[PDB]
Order: C-alpha cells, then sequence, then structure tokens
C-alpha cells in the first residue's frame, strides 16, 4: 500500500502468482476503488453534489448543538 | 513604559492571516483582508467596505467550515489551504467578498503543519508533511450504484440529527412560557 | 374597459351612459395607468356634438399630468397619440378644447397640459392658428401665462413635441414680430429650449430663424 | 398587552428577567427563526437614558453598522416594548440586506426525491450538476436534433417552491410551477415553449448553413433578427416571426442607392408571389430572383468589404454598410466615421436627420441618413 501513482493518496498494489515468471513485478494490479484501476459518465457528474450535502447539514447540526447547550445554561 | 479584544471567537485559536482580496512581481503586496481561525472549524474574514455611510465602514463574516481544523495557510490570488483530518481542501475569495464559504477537497490525505510557497514561474507549488509523518512537494494547476448508497448514508446520518434538533426546540418553547 | 365595450355592443338607451361617463369621469383620478387612455378614448368615442363643451371641461379639470410617475412616459406618449387622433378625425374637439381654456379666464391656477394641447393644434389643423396666436398673446398680456410654466412645460413633456418642433418656431416667429416686451421674452424662450433640448437640425433652424430676426427685423 | 408583564411576553417571550426587581433582563430575541443571546440591565429606574447591553459577539458582528442608531435609540424610546420593537425590525432588515449569507438543505426531502426525479427525466439529459446541488443544467432535443440547454438554482427544499429557471430562445419563458409540477413536468412545458417556435429553427438552421450569413455570427437560439450577405458590399437584414416564420420577415437593404435601388423594385412587384408554404430561402431566391454567395467566399479579406475611413470590418459590431452612388468608387463606409467626417466639413449640409457631401476617395455627392 502506497501512493506510488504520486497523486497524494493511498492505492494498493497486488502481485499475482509468480507460476507466470521466474521474474517479480510481473501480473500486477493497481487501485483506488474510486476511477483509479490499472493491470496488466452521468454516473460521475453527481457526486461532488453529495459530498457537500453531508458536511452542509453537518455544520447545521453542530451550530444547532451550540444552540441547545446556549438555552440549556 | 492598553491591549484591545477585537471579536473574542470562542473556540481555540490555530491560524492568523492576511490577503490581497481583488490582487487586481513584489514581494510585498498591500493586504486588503484578514483571517483568522478556530479548532472546531469558525473562521472568521474582514473587510473595509466604506459603503452605506459615505464613510469607512468595516465587513465582517463568520464562517463555519467542517472539520477540527488542523492547520492552514495563505495562497496568493486570495486562496487558503487547510488541512481537515479527512482531506486537504482551498478556499478562494477574491471576487464585496463571499457569502457563503464553500470549499473542494485536492485528493490529498489529512495533513498537518502546511506551508506554502509561491512560484510565479507555471502555477502553485507548495510543501507539506502527512499525518503518518511523511513530507511531500505539491505541484497545482457501478459508480452511481455506489453513489445512490452514499446518498442515502448521508441522508439517514442528518436526518436523525435534525428530528433531534427539534427535540431540542420542543424542550425549549415549553421551558421558556414556564 | 370591458364594461365599456359590451356598453358599447349592447341595446341601451344614452341617458345612462351620460351617467356612467359623469360616473367615470369622477372615478377617474382614481384609475390605474395604463388603461386610461382607452378609457378616454372610449369618452371621446361617445361625446357628441352639444355635451362636448361640459365635458371637456371636466376633462380639462381633472387631468393634472404631475400625477402620472418607464413610470408614465410610454402611456402618457399613447395617450397623447390617442387625442391626437381623436381631433384629427374630428374638428369640431379642437373649437371647443380652445375655447375651454380660452374661457378659462379667471384661471391664474392653469396647468400644463393646456399649452401641450396648443401646440399639438397648432401642429394639425391650421385654418384657427390665427385664432390660437390671438389667444395665446391675450393670455400673456393678462399675465395667466407666464414662464416657469414653459420651464416644467419642457423639462418634461418635449418628447411629445420634437416630432412637432417645426410648430414652435412658426409661432415663435409670430411673436418676436409683436410689441408687448413679455411677448417677445416668451418667444425668446420658445427659441431657447428649441435649441436647447432637440437635435441638430432643430438648433440649425433655431440660428437660422434668429439670424432673420436679426437682419430683417 | 398594553401591559409589559404580558405584551413583554408576547412581543420577546425569550427575553425574560433575572433580578428580583426586573432590571436585569436576560435571554434571546427571535429574528428569522434565529434566537440571538441578549443580555440586558437596566438601571434601578426604568429609564433607557442609561440602559446596559451586552451580546453576542455574533450579534455585535452582525451590528456593525448600526451602533451609532442603538445610542440614538436607547436614549430616543419611550418604552422597553417600542424600543425592542424597533430593534427586531432592524434586525429582519440588516439580515435581509446580507441575505447572501443563507442556505441549508434537508437531505431525504431533498437528496432523496431529486435522483428518483433525474432517473424520471433521463440521466442522459443530464449534462451538469453543482458541487452545492445548487445548480443543474439539462439538455433538450428539437425534433431536427438542436440542443437547447437550460439552468436552474434549487433551493434548501426544492418542490416546496420554484426553482430558478434560466434559458436561452427569447421569448419569456413561463413555467407554471405547482409543488405537484416536477423536473419533467417543466421539461414538458420546456418542450411545448420549444414546439411553439420548433418550425421558425427550421429555416433558421437552414439559413445558417446556406447563405453569408453575417451579424449574428454564432447566432444563438435567442436570435429572431439575422443579416445575410449577397452581390457585393451589400447587405440584407432580417426579423422573423418565431409564431409564423415562413411568414414575410420584416427586411430591409445595406448599400449602395444603385444596388439597393433595384433590389427594392424587384421586391415589390414579386412579394405578391410570396408563397409562405416553402422554404424562407427558397422563396428570396425568385422573389428577389437571384442566388446569394452561398458562403462564396465566407470571411477571407480581399479589402473590397471595409471602411475606407477606419480601414475596419466590424468596427464596434458596425458593418461597412454605407457605399458611394458610382460605379468608380464602390468605397463602403461605416456609419460613424463617415458622419464625424461629413460633421466638419463645410459643403456638408444637414436636412432633418440626413447629412450630404462629398464622397471622401471621389468626390461625389453620397447621402448619409442617420
Ligand atoms: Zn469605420
Ligand atoms: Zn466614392
Amino acid at each position: 500500500i502506497d501512493d506510488f501513482i504520486g497523486s497524494g493518496t493511498e492505492q494498493v498494489l497486488l502481485l499475482f502468482k509468480d507460476s507466470l515468471n521466474s521474474d517479480c513485478l510481473t501480473s500486477f494490479k493497481i487501485t483506488d476503488l474510486g476511477k483509479i484501476n490499472y493491470s496488466s459518465e452521468n454516473r460521475y457528474l453527481v457526486v461532488p453534489p453529495l459530498e457537500t450535502g453531508l458536511k452542509v447539514c453537518f455544520s447545521s447540526f453542530r451550530e444547532l448543538r451550540q444552540h441547545l447547550l446556549l438555552k440549556e445554561k | 513604559t492598553l491591549v484591545k479584544i477585537l471579536h473574542h471567537l470562542e473556540e481555540p485559536v490555530i491560524f492568523i492571516g492576511a490577503l490581497k482580496t481583488e490582487p487586481q512581481p513584489d514581494e510585498d503586496v498591500h493586504c486588503d483582508c484578514l483571517v483568522a481561525f478556530g479548532h472546531h472549524g469558525r473562521m472568521l474574514a474582514i473587510k473595509a467596505s466604506w459603503d452605506e455611510s459615505g464613510k469607512l465602514v468595516p465587513e465582517l463574516r463568520e464562517y463555519c467550515l467542517p472539520g477540527p481544523v488542523l492547520c492552514a495557510a495563505c495562497g496568493g490570488g486570495g486562496r487558503v489551504y487547510h488541512s481537515t483530518p479527512s482531506d486537504l481542501c482551498v478556499v478562494d475569495l477574491s471576487r464585496p467578498e463571499e457569502g457563503p464559504g464553500g470549499l473542494p477537497p485536492m485528493l490529498c490525505p489529512a495533513s498537518l503543519n502546511i506551508c506554502s510557497v509561491v512560484s510565479l514561474s507555471g502555477g502553485t507549488k507548495l510543501l507539506a508533511l502527512s499525518a503518518k509523518g511523511r513530507l511531500m512537494t505539491c505541484s497545482l494547476d457501478e459508480s452511481a450504484g455506489q453513489k445512490i448508497k452514499e446518498l442515502l448514508s448521508g441522508i439517514g446520518n442528518i436526518s436523525e440529527r435534525v428530528s433531534f434538533l427539534k427535540k431540542a426546540v420542543d424542550q425549549r418553547n415549553k421551558a421558556l412560557t414556564s | 374597459v370591458p364594461i365599456l365595450d359590451v356598453l358599447s355592443s349592447l341595446r341601451l338607451d344614452p341617458n345612462f351612459l351620460l351617467k356612467v361617463r359623469q360616473l367615470v369621469m369622477d372615478k377617474l383620478s382614481s384609475i390605474r395607468l395604463e388603461d386610461l387612455p382607452v378609457i378616454i378614448k372610449f369618452i371621446l368615442h361617445s361625446v357628441t356634438a352639444m355635451d362636448t363643451l361640459e365635458v371637456i371641461s371636466e376633462l380639462r379639470e381633472k387631468l393634472d399630468l404631475q400625477h402620472c410617475v418607464s413610470s408614465g412616459q410610454s402611456c402618457i406618449i399613447l395617450l397623447f397619440d390617442v387625442i391626437k387622433s381623436a381631433i384629427r378625425y374630428e374638428k369640431t374637439i379642437s373649437e371647443a378644447w380652445i375655447k375651454a381654456i380660452e374661457n378659462t379666464a379667471s384661471v391664474s391656477e392653469h396647468k400644463v397640459f393646456d399649452l401641450v394641447m396648443l401646440f399639438i393644434i397648432y401642429s394639425t389643423n391650421t385654418q384657427t392658428k390665427k385664432y390660437i396666436d390671438r389667444v395665446l398673446r391675450n393670455k400673456i398680456r393678462s399675465g395667466c401665462i407666464q414662464e416657469q410654466l414653459l420651464q416644467s412645460t419642457f423639462s418634461v413633456h418635449y418628447l411629445v413635441l420634437k416630432d412637432m418642433c417645426s410648430s414652435i418656431l412658426s409661432l415663435a416667429q409670430s411673436l418676436l414680430h409683436s410689441l408687448d416686451q413679455s411677448i417677445i421674452s416668451f418667444g425668446s424662450l420658445l427659441y431657447k429650449y428649441a435649441f436647447k433640448f432637440f437635435d441638430t437640425y432643430c438648433q440649425q433652424e433655431v440660428v437660422g430663424a434668429l439670424v432673420t430676426h436679426i437682419c430683417s427685423g | 398587552m398594553a401591559v409589559t408583564e404580558a405584551s413583554l411576553l408576547r412581543q420577546c417571550p425569550l427575553l425574560l428577567p433575572q433580578n428580583r426587581s426586573k432590571t436585569v433582563y436576560e435571554g434571546f430575541i427571535s429574528a428569522q427563526g434565529r434566537d440571538f443571546h441578549l443580555r440586558i440591565v437596566l438601571p434601578e429606574d426604568l429609564q433607557l437614558k442609561n440602559a446596559r447591553l451586552l451580546c453576542s459577539w455574533q450579534l455585535r458582528t452582525i451590528l456593525s453598522g448600526y451602533h451609532r442608531i442603538v445610542q440614538q435609540r436607547m436614549q430616543h424610546s419611550p418604552d422597553l416594548m417600542s424600543f425592542m420593537m424597533e430593534l427586531k425590525m432592524l434586525l429582519e432588515v440588516a439580515l435581509k440586506n446580507r441575505q447572501e449569507l443563507y442556505a441549508l438543505p434537508p437531505p431525504p426531502q431533498f437528496y432523496s426525491s431529486l435522483i428518483e426525479e433525474i432517473g424520471t427525466l433521463g440521466w442522459d439529459k443530464l449534462v451538469y450538476a453543482d458541487t452545492c446541488f445548487s445548480t443543474i443544467k439539462l439538455k433538450a432535443e428539437d425534433a431536427s436534433g438542436r440542443e437547447h440547454l437550460i439552468t436552474l438554482k434549487l433551493k434548501a427544499k426544492y418542490p416546496a417552491e420554484s426553482p430558478d429557471y434560466f434559458v436561452d430562445f427569447p421569448v419569456p419563458f413561463c413555467a407554471s410551477w405547482t409543488p405537484q409540477s416536477s423536473l419533467i413536468s417543466i421539461y414538458s412545458q420546456f418542450l411545448a415553449a420549444i414546439e411553439s417556435l420548433k418550425a421558425f429553427w427550421d429555416v433558421m438552421d437552414e439559413i445558417d448553413e446556406k447563405t453569408w450569413v453575417l451579424e449574428p455570427e454564432k447566432p444563438p437560439r435567442s436570435a429572431t433578427a439575422r443579416r445575410i450577405a449577397l452581390g457585393n458590399n451589400v447587405s440584407i437584414n432580417i426579423e422573423v416571426d418565431p409564431r409564423h416564420p415562413t411568414m414575410l420577415p420584416e427586411c430591409f437593404f445595406l448599400g449602395a442607392d444603385h444596388v439597393v435601388k433595384p433590389l427594392g423594385i424587384k421586391l415589390s412587384r414579386n412579394i405578391h408571389l410570396w408563397d409562405p408554404e416553402n422554404s424562407v430561402l427558397q422563396n428570396l431566391k425568385d422573389v428577389l430572383e437571384i442566388d446569394f454567395p452561398a458562403r462564396a467566399i465566407l470571411e477571407k479579406s480581399d479589402f473590397t468589404m471595409d471602411c475606407g475611413i477606419c480601414y475596419a470590418y466590424q468596427l464596434d459590431g458596425t458593418i461597412p454598410d454605407q457605399v458611394c452612388d458610382n460605379s468608380q468608387c464602390g468605397q463602403p463606409f461605416h456609419q460613424i466615421c463617415l458622419y464625424e467626417w461629413l460633421r466638419g466639413l463645410l459643403t456638408s449640409r444637414q436636412s432633418f436627420n440626413i447629412i450630404f457631401g462629398e464622397c471622401p476617395y471621389c468626390s461625389k455627392p453620397i447621402t448619409l441618413k442617420m
């Protein structure tokens, strides 16, 4: 596991079965499980909206916690 | 041989800085805006408007962006780079100032102790430390079936707490008339 | 307006129309801006050979044009057009209208409308031009007409007049040829504002008329 | 109430006394469903000429701009009742002006139903969504296959209110918004508005393809007025009814007083032969009795079509239109350059809205109508 890409985030590396060759580094498989899958669009349009919405109403939640504690005091 | 509080944020302070908002080379550029930070994500922006009175007026903002903020710094062009425990994210400001404090990430892990430098070469390149203890340098310019799962996970997280805060409202309207 | 169209459509006696006419004339400042013109259109269709004087009098009493404030311009314009059409496609409206502002003699509280309509009538049918001159000289000498009048007249309603600027000059010509300094001063202000607000051709005609006055006069 | 043992409750139920003497009030103040902290300490007497008043730093930031009005009103007010009433009115106007600080959606209403409505419309009409999920753009197709996009702005809770819709085509788009109206409801409304002016596009795309179209360069769908080149340094312009597009649009020529002259003379005696059933281009080719230079050189500079005063094409978008009534010159000019030149000239005599004078190149009579 590492950022073998140098894109910032970790990815995974997999090695398959030295029966292939008497040599390493063959039959690899790299992936993030996001868009990233290396080996040997309407769906990809709507994620940022969701990922905003979560933290948005999370901020709402925290604000209203503050609200709660306030009138309790 | 006096000291003056200005605003008094209410959470622990981490970062303070300045910007030349509306930056429209020279080392010392006359900073226009001011920025201050909290720990639990309370940010403060200050501007001079000199509007609505025919006199000099301060224009303030108090934003609340998510995540317990770990560290941040200012990028040239009125930008700010800040590290949550999830990801590194950015906020540009230069437009007077923005009403909502939106922010994208940049697909990089939870860093801390960010320090930005300007190229003016091309674009912006900077330095940082990973939370795991690794130094890095940055240079800057099926799935819908999983997406629906993501949507509904977030909806389920939020609606519970919305109901909880309505329970608070009920407690409160009641205790008030008591 | 629908009511009025329908009343034009149905089989009626006219004595009722008169009642309704008076009714709207009361309810005449108390109308919104837009329809106003068509109401007046109705009225001026509805009018006859004889009632004309009185209705106009009431009208001339009830129209203000300082009250109507893209806040009054388009509609005013359209109004004037309408009136313009009315007094084009019949004559006696004008003689009655003149009579009405002419016999408004005791009134030193003259309103904007009057001059504007005078210009207009001067621009249109011409047999009465000498009548108009005559009457306008007479109210001027009487001092009932004065200059802050003309000031606010050209400060607002000019747009109406641009397309009849030639009328103003043909008048001012007959104003300066007379005696009685106040008349001559009036004609001056005419030439002045005409050169002031209007366009190049106007300006040119101004200069060209003044020069004539100089050399010949 | 008239008395402030009940009116104080009715108007600031959130604002209540601590001290035995009703001198220390604390609590909250409501504003747009936001309860702001407040502590307010009167003197021994109920005089507001002194009235200590601290708040949240939230509130002091929001009232940066009115602390002088506070100093005024604390001392000028007759009663705490009217004081606080005016205060709340003030707070509302403050946030009304600072209304750029306001949005939060409810997920299970919003983030649930919205993708069901997207699947209802079609994921392939989906051209864009915003990282806020604030903006979303969608595609509609004319039956020819012209893409008409449209943008939509979504509130916290969308179907409760209209979204803000922004469309390209010229006529005022009306979207009959009920809460029963959804994305596909407004989409059908979008189509019905498209299908009203469909046959307009069928002539417009034809004109776009065929002839030397001039000056709605890259014409959008909004464009109802067009301009076409013909002959040489003579251009026509058109403006078409979207509702009766094959009906005769109102038109005129730009160019020479000897080239534009017999063009209108033919048009006058062949307009009666206008058969609106054909295409517009086809009707023209017989009405004018000519072929177009059908992009015959389009946008290739042979120095023919140039101002001769400013030596430029598209001077502020202004086209070389005014020409000489001369076989030997045929020098085309703009409006503004020719105007300013014949302005200073001594022989340049001015009628109503005409300037006469000599062509700059050939010194022959040339007429300019503004
Ligand atoms: Zn030019
Ligand atoms: Zn020439």
